[PDB]
């Protein structure tokens, strides 16, 4: 079916633009559908922005006015948003969507891309392994994490052993403090397969290019 | 602008039992060609939109018939005959018929399940963050129901509020539970200066909170 996926900077300086792009897969943009750019404010509130439709055709919200434009790029079958004038009122996740312009129906949505509208510095993350203590080490099941921190902006990508892990994970929402954000993931393994089967914590942070791969070591003697 | 009003704004709903929401505009949706442009989407924890029902009434692409929709004019109602965990999520109303386009605030459907009391772990600072003078110490408090739950941090049995952030997750589909993480952030100078630290967790399955301390310098 038609698959599409936003890419575009997630971090942009007050009052200047924010700029999107959407590639749309297994299926031609001059066919059938009116390709939409919808954003989700931080409480959970969607707004229309507006759209494109096959035949080049736009429409945004007036709640917008002049600051947006849509457009698109049919030899690379792709739509665009551009955002100008921003400020911290913009910081939300941006979605591209594909709705028949018959019926609404088909309705396709992007990954989202997280945007920040900020003039804070982009900041690496240091990755802290978390070793459970020796007393909680004598049960069934073992609980082991990881402590990413001080990082800006969002976001990161967090899995353990290269995502061959994923069974007993718990990755809690970054809570941000001074412009850097800090966010924890928890992992759960049978206590008689730690540390035989060692446990990574593989952390990314696209905005500064940087890769962290922490092996969890227990405490004590290693 | 057309308001899309829905309610309730949260449900609690059994594993198997029906759900039913509504969503009521302020015009009517009907357009010139006898078509409705109402759909309804879901939006599951970290996921984006999905598509349920489009038309007012009816299903879309590869949608289970487990969902429903229905109405006209300006009331528009959504059932689900029988609740899976995995149903679990935000749901939506849009309508497509005024321009410009609108969205309704959202119905939060929670899954309801036995009580079930929280695991607690308690993590000390890493050794490479107490090079950096920095020093935090991790709690987790994981798969529990229902929702509410708190967490006290004490320093060598003196409590401390200070420095404390926290994080929930969103219920999890997998088993129906919430989870919480509870980091407490000091100096690396007054962390060595203290010995203990207590991480403790009150919720309804208990009538005594859970208990977990290490001391510092000690496996």
């Amino acid at each position: 079916r038609v698959q599409l996926q936003q890419s575009g900077p997630g971090l942009v300086k007050p009052s200047q633009s924010l700029s999107l792009t959407c590639t749309v897969t297994g299926y031609s943009i001059t066919s059938d559908f009116a390709w939409n750019w919808i954003r989700q404010f931080p409480g959970n509130k969607l707004e229309w922005m507006g759209y494109i439709n096959y035949s080049g055709f736009t429409s945004h919200n007036p709640s917008l006015k002049s600051r947006i434009s849509i457009t698109r790029d049919t030899s690379k079958n792709q739509f665009f948003l551009q955002l100008n004038s921003v400020t911290t009122e913009d910081t939300a996740t941006y979605y591209c969507a594909g709705l028949l312009w018959y019926d609404g129906g088909a309705g396709s949505w992007g990954q989202g891309t997280l945007v920040t509208v900020s003039a804070a510095k982009t900041t690496a993350p240091s990755v802290y392994p978390l070793a459970p203590v020796c007393g909680d080490t004598t049960g069934s099941s073992v609980t082991l994490g990881c402590l990413v921190k001080g990082y800006f902006p969002e976001p990161v990508t967090l899995t353990w052993n290269s995502g061959s892990l994923s069974s007993g994970v718990h990755t809690f929402p970054a809570v941000l403090q001074s412009d850097l954000y800090t966010l924890s993931s928890s992992v759960t393994v049978t206590s008689s397969t730690w540390p035989s089967q060692s446990i990574t914590c593989n952390v990314a942070h696209p905005a500064s290019s940087t890769k962290v791969d922490k092996k969890i070591e227990p405490r004590g003697p290693t | 602008d057309v308001v899309m009003t829905q309610s309730p704004k949260t449900i609690s709903v059994t594993i198997g039992q029906p759900a039913s929401i509504s969503c009521k505009s302020s015009q009517r949706l009907l357009n010139s060609n006898g078509k409705t442009f109402l759909n309804w989407l879901l939006q599951r924890p970290g996921q984006s939109p999905k598509r349920l029902i489009y038309l007012g009434t009816k299903l879309d692409s590869g949608v289970p018939d487990r969902f429903t929709g229905s109405g006209s004019g300006t009331d528009f109602t959504l059932k689900i005959s029988r609740v899976e965990a995995e149903d679990l999520g935000v749901y939506y109303c849009w309508q497509g018929t005024h321009f410009p386009y609108t969205f309704g605030g959202g119905t939060k459907l929670e899954i309801k399940r036995a009580d079930a009391a929280p695991t607690v772990s308690i993590f000390p600072p890493s050794s490479e963050q107490l090079t950096s003078g920095g020093a935090s110490v991790v709690c987790f408090l994981n798969n529990f129901y229902p929702k509410d739950i708190n967490v006290k941090w004490k320093i060598d049995g003196s409590e401390r509020q200070n420095g404390v952030l926290n994080s929930w997750t969103d219920q999890d589909s997998k088993d129906s539970t919430y989870s919480m993480s509870s980091t407490l952030t000091l100096t690396k100078d007054e962390y060595e200066r203290h010995n203990s630290y207590t991480c403790e967790a009150t919720h309804k399955t208990s009538t005594s909170p859970i208990v977990k301390s290490f001391n510092r310098n000690e496996c």
